[PDB]
């Protein structure tokens, strides 16, 4: 029991749930998608110099 | 005289097998159930890091 309870600590950031979040990260790839669209908007911007 | 000594000597030390058999039957099933519980752990193994 002392092992089990103190095995709980996680100390540093560990993986039980932290492991779950990894699959989620891809969502930012969608966030990056917009950032590219912002650059596409620069086409509209400099198009106005042309 | 030796008869009484030998009888009581035996009466003191030796055990019945049937009583143990009941327990022996009893434990083997529980120990059997233990495996099935462990086999269940195989399915439990899917979640930890998802």
């Amino acid at each position: 029991s002392v092992y089990s309870e103190y095995q709980s600590k996680s100390g540093v950031n560990t993986n039980e749930e932290l492991a779950a979040l990894i699959q989620y990260q891809s969502s930012y790839g969608a966030a990056a998608k917009i950032v590219s669209t912002v650059d596409q908007m620069l086409d509209t911007l400099l198009g106005l110099k042309s | 005289l030796s008869v009484n000594v030998q009888s009581i000597k035996s009466n003191v030390i030796d055990v019945d097998y049937g009583e143990a058999m009941m327990n022996l039957m009893q434990v083997q099933l529980a120990y059997q159930a233990s495996l099935k519980a462990s086999t269940t752990i195989s399915q439990l193994s899917l979640l930890n890091y998802m």
